[PDB]
């Protein structure tokens, strides 16, 4: 998910601009739900995933808010000591403590019901994997026992009127999520919220710790420690699941890294390119980032250095020159199937070859597999989520940076071979692969574009609609499942705030028994495709003037 | 009126709820949700409580078991039981609102029942705060903030140390899975501040 907040110092014809693009994949009916609340201290409008009581993306006329996953390390695994002589117990603080357990029964449609037991320790629920007569692993979350607090914090924050009231709610959100703030006056802000463990000295948060007791957390870190900024001197706040702050440690996921190579740079570049941006230019960044090849900028210099001494009759040279002239912005050809430029195909093939020759060759099987993906992998239906720079690619990036990289290269991924040689060899595979498939005339290469699918199954893989309800979109766009923008103190409006969003395919997922689809079943699908958007109303006057239907219930608790 | 709940929908079908107190406000929220996404929410409920096999069958038994193995119901219930009346009104009103529409759906299914229920062969049932809370717990907390590969990481490190030796292996693990990287572009600029905490990167717990 991405987000960029533009403060008063960089906003044109406004005081603040917020544009949010949460990326959870695409679903039908829609991932989020548009809703407006007025009364009981609430006055808000926006949309939210699975219709949580608290709106993740919205505003109240004074401030606005957004989120992106934080991916900090808030989960550790404890290795519990078991005893065959004491089934159900574990050693903790010199004593055999009874584990928590419960019976569950899975009722199965047209099948036999299955019963099993779930076990838990002071550290967390026991994993059904990695299991021995002497060991069992418990998954420990810093947010354990604070789920409801986070839900309520996400709700209460909707009533904040300033930075102080707002951070008071962010301090209660225990999940690892990035919160963003903006207001009518032009103030903008950011908090990497969540609970993080205060770890014993010597605890490597990337690896398991014994559960016998000496490694138990000290408690939780204070809110003072949470990365945060109010009115940064840069004048903007941009995030794409990148690092919150200098020296802040990332999630322990082996495939997850915050390094020199980060897709968020694609946004910083566009925001710094122009001293000030208008609401429209800020919205435009969605279109540009969604089409931006993320690897071009990373390796182009390496490709240029390697081929700088080749003649033009060498096709490997010709491939790099092609990339040099490219802006990396993919566009569909008129066939609605191929890309105008073959850049991403060239990068994908080369990169795949680079990783196999470098990182992959230095990692022992089967772990080598973890670093082989180029980040372009996909299926007929297109990417299920966002596109990113792959973990192998990020590691490779440090390597081509040589000493400009702050990561000591314990082992040479190029294994003594000149980097140029390996780069030229991968370029050779690329020409061989691509030329054999598309002919020797690069200028007429029509490489496959990625498409986008609104899936009938929610991200769990469970049907949330009939298969037939799946929706297709010719152009894949590396953008939010939904996009919303709030603009404060717009100078061309009579309102102190304007907002927009797009919830595709539509507000409603309702189909009557006879098959009659609701009027708002698919009326935002085309809008999503062309980077369009519709107004979010807040004031009673606006809602009233745009009313379509009304209903009044009368009920007492 | 304090028992009034006005629902005004805009030109895109987006609902705006108007109500005096907390319970009524979220009652209307749950009501409109029940109208717009009843099938989606029902399947979401089953996905977050691990009861999909009940309606979809044997292909989802494993999925169900894994969901249940990743959370602790008593804990969730106790949290709800500790909620102040005002906070509880949120969850309780939302549940009640959904139930008011669900009761109309099961009272006149030949016109109000979403076709998917017909297709998948079952009918929707009442919601309780637990259910509402679990939607969030399961689709936000357990799925976006529950990430760790520590056991795999130790296996990788163990392999690297066997291949390259103890110190070299440790140093390579810090090359492929560094703890921090000072060149990482950050949302907060270095002029503003930095994270004060330093961490062990030698797996000293062993
Ligand atoms: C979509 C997801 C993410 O960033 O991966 C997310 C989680 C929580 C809040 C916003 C987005
Ligand atoms: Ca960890």
């Amino acid at each position: 998910s991405n987000m960029w907040v533009i403060g008063k110092s960089k906003a044109q014809d406004a005081k603040a601009i917020m544009v949010n693009g949460p990326q959870a994949g695409w679903y039908a009916p829609a991932y989020t739900y548009g809703i407006g609340l007025h009364g009981a201290g609430y006055d808000v409008t926006g949309n939210t995933p699975f219709a949580y009581p608290g709106l993740v993306f919205g505003h109240n006329g004074v401030i606005s808010w957004g989120s992106t996953a934080g991916f900090g390390d808030d989960v550790d695994i404890f290795a519990e000591r078991l005893s065959a002589e004491k089934p159900g117990y574990y050693l903790h603080n010199g004593k055999w403590v009874k584990m928590l357990s419960r019976e569950e029964t899975i009722t199965v449609k047209n099948g036999q019901a299955e019963t099993f037991t779930v076990w838990r320790t002071v550290h967390g629920n026991i994993l059904q994997t990695d299991q021995t007569t002497q060991t069992a692993y418990a998954k420990s979350r810093a947010w354990d026992g604070k789920e409801l607090a986070s839900l309520l914090a996400w709700t209460h924050q909707m009533k904040a009127k300033n930075w102080q009231e707002w951070t008071q709610q962010a301090a209660k959100q225990a999940l690892t999520i990035n919160w963003y703030y903006a207001d009518v006056n032009g103030n903008i802000g950011y908090v990497h919220t969540g609970a993080y463990p205060d770890r014993q000295s010597g605890h490597d948060p990337r690896l398991p710790v014994p559960g016998t007791g000496k490694w138990d957390w000290k408690g939780l870190l204070p809110f003072e420690m949470n990365p945060k900024v109010y009115n940064p001197q840069s004048g903007y706040i941009a995030n794409w699941n990148n690092s919150p702050q200098k020296d802040y440690p990332a999630s322990d996921l082996f495939a997850f890294l915050w390094g020199g190579a980060d897709r968020v740079t694609e946004i910083d570049r566009l925001l710094e390119q122009k001293p000030r941006l208008t609401a429209d230019q800020a919205w435009d960044v969605i279109r540009q980032t969604s089409r931006q090849d993320l690897n071009l900028r990373l390796f182009l210099p390496t490709l240029q250095a390697a081929t700088s001494g080749l003649t033009q009759s060498d096709p490997r040279r010709q491939l790099v020159e092609t990339l040099t002239r490219w802006d990396g912005i993919n566009l569909l050809n008129d066939d609605g199937k191929t890309w105008q430029q073959p850049g991403s195909a060239i990068l994908n093939v080369w990169l795949t070859s680079m990783l196999k020759r470098t990182v992959v060759a230095a990692v022992p099987m089967p772990f080598d597999k973890w670093y082989s993906a180029s980040g372009y992998e996909t299926t007929q239906d297109g990417p299920t989520g966002s596109l990113n720079i792959s973990v192998g690619a990020k590691i490779l990036y440090e390597a081509v940076q040589g000493d400009k990289s702050p990561i000591p290269q314990a082992v040479d991924l190029f294994a003594g071979k000149p980097q140029q040689e390996v780069v030229l060899a991968a370029l050779e595979d690329t020409w061989e692969t691509l030329s054999k498939r598309y002919g020797n005339n690069v200028s007429n290469w029509k490489t496959p574009a990625m498409a986008l699918t609104f899936r009938a199954n929610n991200f769990f893989g469970v049907p949330q609609a009939a298969a037939e309800e799946t929706r297709h979109q010719a152009e894949y766009q590396n953008r939010g499942t939904e996009n919303d923008m709030i603009v404060f103190s717009p100078t061309t409006s009579d309102r102190p705030v304007l907002a927009w969003d797009v919830v595709a395919p539509g507000q409603s997922g309702f189909i009557a028994p006879d098959g009659t689809v609701d009027k708002h079943y698919e009326d935002q699908l085309k809008m999503y495709e062309n980077f369009g958007r519709k107004s979010l109303w807040l004031t009673k006057q606006d809602v009233e003037a745009h009313k379509e239907s009304q209903e009044v219930l009368h009920v007492q608790r | 009126s304090s028992s009034e709940i006005k629902i005004v929908r805009d030109e895109y079908g987006m609902p705006h709820i108007y109500a005096n107190d907390t319970w009524h406000l979220f009652y209307g929220y749950g009501y409109v949700v029940a109208q717009d996404r009843l099938f989606q929410m029902e399947m979401a409920r089953r996905s977050t409580q691990g009861t999909v096999a009940e309606v979809l069958g044997k292909d989802f038994v494993k999925f169900d078991k894994d969901i249940r193995r990743n959370y602790w119901p008593d804990a969730i219930r106790a949290q709800i039981a500790a909620l102040s009346p005002e906070d509880m009104s949120i969850l309780q009103g939302y549940a009640d609102g959904m139930n008011a529409w669900i009761d109309k759906v099961n009272t006149n299914p030949e016109t109000l029942l979403p076709k998917q229920f017909n297709t998948f062969g079952f009918t929707p049932k009442r919601w309780e705060p637990f259910d509402v809370a679990m939607i969030f717990v399961g689709t936000m907390a357990n799925r976006f903030s529950d990430s760790t590969s520590e056991i795999d990481n130790l296996a990788l490190l163990t392999a690297l140390k066997d291949k390259y030796g103890v110190s070299q292996g440790m140093a390579v693990f810090n090359q492929l899975k560094w703890l921090v990287n000072p060149s990482a572009p950050t949302t907060i600029a270095v002029q503003e501040s930095n994270y004060p905490l330093k961490f062990n990167q030698q797996n000293s717990q062993t």
